[PDB]
């Protein structure tokens, strides 16, 4: 004959969703990631424990991709509005020193802008950027944002730039972190800590190649939803890395108007020096070995007699169809067709990737809303680590064995997935009840 | 072992970490907000930013709520003084018919509760009866002294 | 000699106002009260209890008139402002097939509004309703709005349609809910269930009959504050229904324009058709048959030798001397003298009411705030049910026995007074204490 | 009977349901936030709609506040632990002075409540002095064991 | 004496208000909230003002989170269900050497935390695992019965 | 052998800063500071207790100046824009019966504002004073904020008049009071009382003397953060009062304007009798033995055997060297050198000082926003109390004994620590150990 008996601090969990919050070690991250991290961070070795772990169904993603909007909006609100300058604008080509590919890339635009008083405008002339302006119909031209949202200039001293962040369980939660070096983002792990506070993940916003991530720590590992469905991404961490220098260069004088009452404008100005186009530079090396090792990897799920060959983007919105990277506070927009023209059966010689800039960015693909990146001063160079690719399988039942693949990708959300892969959100609900052969007097 | 170091131990291993856990929400709650109100621009974004300062007191309050339900049921069971308690009601062969050296000894929290997940609101609904019935007999038993 | 013994869990209650939450089962109500309803409501009734229910007193009524402007004011925020159209109007009469009535009802206004740039204008011709534009002194007119306040565009796929709403009481709190047939708002109620969250009630507005609300269980009910007092408002509601068929014959070619940076403004444009004056269709005979149940219901509380008249609103706005009704989107403001103009004493033929439009309303009565109600393209017709009046007693001591009733009203909360009535809400305060005959050990 | 049934019950048969409404109100709390949470876009206008996200967060605090405040009274009488409880404060016949029979036999709570509705303060401030004093005599008499 | 009118008394004196003060956290909260809901235009303020409203929120927040962290505390140590408790721990000459006579007589509770501020923590580890060890001790002789 | 005993409710406090709410007995204070003060204010002698004040450390200062801030600024949310009138204005001299000192000091300037309609501009006359308007190159000028800030009118009849304020104490902690009458801000006080709520203080803002505050009990106190450091303020405090009367003896015709739909403008419009200087008149005698006081409680510090002078600022910003306060709604700027200008040594008579008035005002010294105070009709009087001084100790290692002092000043928090000196928040933490000879059973 046995007996209730109840417990209370029993270590039991449940699934859950909650608010994480953020602790961080004139930037946006730091101002709202106030709260400091642990000076000595800890985790529990939980010896004996088997949990299922589901990238794809990671809800702190979700969580880090509600936030980061947030502060964008944040940030971008206390900010000067450009609508003023959504007026007619009379443009001719820039003929100054131009190389080839840059012919009718830049355009001199002239126009009446607002001034300090309402009574008086002023003639500004200033250089854009192809992209950003549209014939209307030497020429009248409009910003491209002028027939759907307003525009509004980001603050030139607001720092976007990532910084590590970590999100923490609020208390009466935990996090549980899989250690499992194989793991391939779904299914149970077997090497299982819990975290206060997550390993820091930066906020790096890109669209076809994963830039400053985590490596994989043993070999390359190719992660997605299904391997069958063509619908699906695939997201391919790399164990190594491989470089990629990132330069505008261009010389810039920017400039500033007052737009209105302690309200600034800065544009571009004139340029010093040829006119040139931006560029990528990645190792041909490096790349080729690289492409080779995640190509062993897909074997694995696709056969290894296999033809597996890589192709650029099928088309679509200057967003997905590039590369989108933010390079000090800049919009790049990489053309990766050298990168992925390959096929592949059972001095330094770099790759030159052609760039586009564009200073009107649909951020965040709203359509209600555009910010306008302001120019910086002077020759912008980045250097930065391709940590991933995202891949999407071009399918087709042909059975001929020649799978494809595409840089296409395009979403916001993988970026972090591939970070956040490692860790799942439990509720503890410490009370339950066992037998025991003890009855309490009555 | 820490917070959650037994998950994986036994019931009966686990049985002496129950006051490291069951301190954890509150003085986790505690430590998390002490650490808020050093306010390195942290009080300043808590209250400025109005959306993000609800999010934080949603959170808290929350805690506090579940807090709160699991000390009430303990109450309303008679158990609310007690890490460790024992009632007035027999153990259910169906809603478990494993062995008493099984459940102490080759089997983890994390497995039991997942074994008599179903049957939790019943065992509650069990607990809270017989303790009422409890109380009326030891009022009545004070009136015939 | 008895002791003090405490009990916890005591069923005690006081009166409490609390801020009640909405649930119910691109429309705004169901967007606010996104909180699911009970799939099974549950009511526990209550022997032996006996409590005063006070329906001028009704917290819930004030509760709900605080949420509903709200409400407004929230889903016309992120909406289109029409202030750039408060110009000067050049306007001449619509005099294309105008059937008498109309004749100066409708005037053929054009102006100049902003477009996508701010250096250019466009020529914009717009069919408007009088009541809307005022001449400034073929003349020049402006909006009836530009001399008080900033209008703002409704949003033109938002929907305003009233749904059920169902106000449900926050945990500590319960709601008492009157069962008798024949309470007429207030003193003691004997059949009382508690419930979680109330019966649906549509949010509807209205000025001077009250539509789509409940029925009377048996017999026509007259409640009042007071029936003495003039200044008092009497709500009658009515057991059976009325039917009243609404409609705007004239046929619709809503066009749109850019005002501004992706703000669409929509305007009237042309009609289709004969112009014509909108009617509110009400069956002679059912009116009659209603009027009458309400008459002897009067005589009841006047006396049953009397004579009681009925006759039309003594003057004042618009909004008060007729009745405001919202159909489909657009504003009606009917004329009611046809159906309160008669004496009693000890085909189908239909009563047709005349209707007014008016598309720049001054909602909710607040001075600074106008709302422009885009026009509704093609022919509109509502149909919905009278279950009840607001009728003002002239009053006068002139006791000559010629009680006068008028659709007065005009007041908002009124309506829903009127369905919220047959609830209280409580506060429970389960501690208190009692003598025993048992003390604690010492 | 059901939350309440027993309102108009005799205050003798009403002590069936005291864990009824007990425990009524964090299970209240709780549900209702439970339901709120499955977000049919109620998180996004719970947090988006600062003005009506604070009122829901005003009306959980106000609730714990309440909760707690009878638990605190039940503490400080040193009645945590039950629904039921007996004290060593005598009945005043200033207060009531109907006969016991019809206390619990012919009249409600709600009846009740209103009878004796301004003793409540007294009672309860002689409820508090009693307790204090018991909890001293105990102390000492572990001192002189 | 009043509310912290004893702050100056000996320790011994002070005993005797515990009851003024362990009650003042959650009457406070309620007596104040009960004045801001007489709404002279406050509730109108304080849901309006969304910025003052969350400071308000706030507040009460961690009122109720320190009024928990004590109490669970209490509970771990078996002390939860009176303001004076005993327990199974002997008291250090490390943390303090002083006289017992000199304690209660001729020094005020303020006195004293500073005395043995830095023992604070150590002595409520302590607590925590006697208590944890006393409910094992006990739930094991009711098995032996 | 002695045992642990726990102790709740026990009476031990920690230092500690909380958000202290505000109650009071169309005014923004009353308002704000909806909560109501005790009927029966209270406080709690505690016997024996010696606690440690700081005034240069009182966190209550610095939530009273976070606190104003907002007020000011929700107050001031919900009014007219004047930026549609940052346009230039053509301006020639008021010549009208002007007296000496006031020729040049204002300006009659005319402007096209906007109107109801966005196609009228209406012509205005209004006379400005010369701190608002500054020369752009009779002559155009534009107001003094038109490069910097968006100018905003405060609402005309909200009353910013400060009415006594409460702080009180949220639940869990107290505030303690200091009743020492000597007590100097900083260290131990023996007379201590606990009190939920503070003195009303009355909020009211100025930069050199401190008007309407609380006197000192028994003598004039002296009280600083440092005697050495020429870089702290002397905040002094009298025990007597000195009045003073201040008028701006122009009449005024307040005019308004539509600027806008149902927003209002008022503007100065013409004046009525003569032009003169706006003046503040200081009993003479009075204010040499208020002097006097001050320097023997100075010579306590300095030495009894020196020379005290006294000089005007050094220089500045207006709302530094002048004496800044606020009149019936109206800014004055007051030139105190009348009051600083002595060397003291081992019929009425009054003291003129004249003063300057602004309408642009750079309240609580943010440089991106700017208030306008509108003008008022008639003819201004204020009657307010000197309550103290703000010193600066000039400094200079020259050991002449010829201390100087300047009314220097121009901080804003200085006026609220004077007052709040005698105040402290501790929190009450109720749980701790003591040894005694009761063991638990066990
Ligand atoms: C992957 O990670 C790399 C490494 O962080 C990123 O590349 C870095 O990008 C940042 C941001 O642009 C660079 O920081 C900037 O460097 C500019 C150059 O200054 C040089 O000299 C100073 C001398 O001390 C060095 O400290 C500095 O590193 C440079 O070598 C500065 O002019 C910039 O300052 C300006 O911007 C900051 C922005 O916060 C402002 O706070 C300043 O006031 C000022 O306006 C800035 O410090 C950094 O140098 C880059 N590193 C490399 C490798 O050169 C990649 O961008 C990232 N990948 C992606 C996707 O972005
Ligand atoms: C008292 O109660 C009655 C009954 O609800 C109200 O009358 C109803 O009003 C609504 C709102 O205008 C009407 O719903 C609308 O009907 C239009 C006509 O479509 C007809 O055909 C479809 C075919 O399936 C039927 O479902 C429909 O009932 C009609 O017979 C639609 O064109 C409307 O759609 C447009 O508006 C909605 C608004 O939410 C949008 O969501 C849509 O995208 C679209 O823009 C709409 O469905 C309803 O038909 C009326 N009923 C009657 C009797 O005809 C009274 O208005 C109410 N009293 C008061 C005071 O308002
Ligand atoms: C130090 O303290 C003194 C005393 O409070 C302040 O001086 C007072 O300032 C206030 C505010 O300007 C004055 O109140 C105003 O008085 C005006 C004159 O009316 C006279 O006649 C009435 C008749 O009943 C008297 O009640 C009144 O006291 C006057 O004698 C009124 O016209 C004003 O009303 C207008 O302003 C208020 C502002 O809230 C509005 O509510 C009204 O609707 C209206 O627009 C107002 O009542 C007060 O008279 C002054 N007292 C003295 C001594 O004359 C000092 O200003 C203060 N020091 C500082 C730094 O400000
Ligand atoms: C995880 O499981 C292992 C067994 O697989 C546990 O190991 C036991 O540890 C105790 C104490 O050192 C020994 O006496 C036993 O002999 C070990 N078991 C075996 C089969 O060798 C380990 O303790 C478990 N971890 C936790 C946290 O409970
Ligand atoms: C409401 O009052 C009635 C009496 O008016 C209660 O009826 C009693 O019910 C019990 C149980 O069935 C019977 O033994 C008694 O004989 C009934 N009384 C009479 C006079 O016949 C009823 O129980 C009360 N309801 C509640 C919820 O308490
Ligand atoms: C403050 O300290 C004084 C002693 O300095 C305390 O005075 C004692 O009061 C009791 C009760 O009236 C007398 O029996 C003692 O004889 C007094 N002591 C002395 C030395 O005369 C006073 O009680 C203390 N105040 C508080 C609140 O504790
Ligand atoms: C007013 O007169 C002074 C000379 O006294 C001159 O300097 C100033 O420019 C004149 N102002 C205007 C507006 O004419």
């Amino acid at each position: 004959n046995l007996w209730v008996t109840v417990y209370y601090g029993v270590p039991v969990w449940k699934d859950a969703e909650t608010t994480l919050f953020c602790a961080s070690d004139h930037n946006v991250w730091a101002t709202h990631c106030c709260v400091p991290t642990d000076p000595n961070p800890q985790e529990i070795h939980l010896e004996n424990v088997t949990e299922e772990f589901n990238m794809w169904k990671n809800n702190m993603v979700e969580q880090m991709h509600t936030d980061i909007i947030s502060l964008w909006d944040q940030s971008l609100k206390p900010c000067v509005k450009l609508t003023p300058l959504c007026v007619t604008l009379q443009c001719t080509n820039v003929t100054n020193n131009i190389t080839d590919d840059m012919r009718g890339e830049l355009k001199n635009c002239s126009f009446n802008m607002t001034t300090e008083l309402r009574d008086k405008k002023q003639k500004v002339y200033s250089l854009f950027y192809r992209l950003d302006v549209v014939q209307i119909n030497n020429k009248e031209y409009r910003l491209i944002n002028c027939n759907t949202s307003a525009i509004t200039q980001a603050c030139p001293k607001v720092s976007f730039e990532p910084i590590p962040i970590h999100y923490c369980a609020p208390a009466g939660f935990a996090i549980l972190k899989c250690k499992d070096k194989k793991f391939n983002g779904t299914g149970p792990c077997t090497n299982v800590s819990t975290v206060q506070c997550t390993h820091g993940i930066k906020p790096v916003v890109s669209t076809q190649l994963l830039l400053n991530g985590s490596l994989a720590e043993e070999e390359v590992i190719i992660r997605s939803e299904n391997i069958t469905n063509n619908a699906k991404n695939i997201l391919v961490q790399l164990n190594e890395s491989v470089q990629i220098n990132c330069t505008r260069p261009n010389n810039n004088t920017v400039k500033s108007i007052r737009i209105g009452p302690g309200q600034w404008f800065y544009y571009t100005g004139d340029i010093i020096g040829d006119i040139r186009q931006a560029h990528c530079n990645v190792s041909k090396a490096t790349w080729n070995e690289t492409l080779g090792k995640v190509v062993k990897q897909l074997r694995k799920h696709f056969g290894n007699n296999t033809i597996i060959r890589f192709a650029n983007s099928s088309g679509g919105d200057l967003e997905v169809t590039t590369h989108s990277f933010n390079c000090g506070g800049e919009f790049f927009y990489c053309n990766t067709s050298g990168l992925f023209n390959s096929t592949w059966i059972s001095s330094n010689d770099s790759i030159t990737l052609p760039c586009r800039i564009k200073q009107i960015i649909n951020m965040w693909q709203r359509i209600g809303q555009a910010m306008y990146a302001p120019p910086i001063q002077g020759v912008i160079r980045c250097v930065s680590n391709i940590t991933g690719l995202i891949l999407t399988r071009d399918g087709g039942s042909t059975n001929s064995t020649t799978e494809t693949f595409r840089p296409g990708g395009g979403d916001m959300r993988d970026n972090w997935r591939s970070e956040l892969y490692k860790y799942k959100v439990v509720k503890i609900e410490p009370l339950g009840v066992a037998p025991t052969r003890c009855k309490r007097r009555v | 072992l820490g917070f959650l170091g037994a998950a994986g131990s036994t019931m009966g291993a686990a049985s002496m970490t129950l006051t490291v856990q069951a301190r954890n929400l509150l003085s986790g709650i505690v430590q998390q907000q002490s650490n808020l109100l050093r306010a390195p621009e942290c009080q300043q974004h808590l209250l400025k930013d109005t959306h993000w300062g609800i999010k934080q007191l949603q959170a808290r309050v929350l805690a506090v709520e579940h807090y709160l339900r699991d000390q009430q049921l303990l109450g309303i069971w008679g158990c609310s003084g007690k890490l460790i308690c024992c009632t007035n009601v027999p153990w259910n062969s169906s809603w478990s018919n494993r062995n008493l050296s099984e459940i102490w000894d080759n089997m983890t929290w994390l497995q039991w509760d997942k074994e008599i997940s179903n049957y939790t609101q019943i065992i509650y609904g069990l607990l809270e009866e017989s303790q009422n019935q409890q109380e009326k007999n030891e009022q009545d038993l004070l009136e015939l002294d």
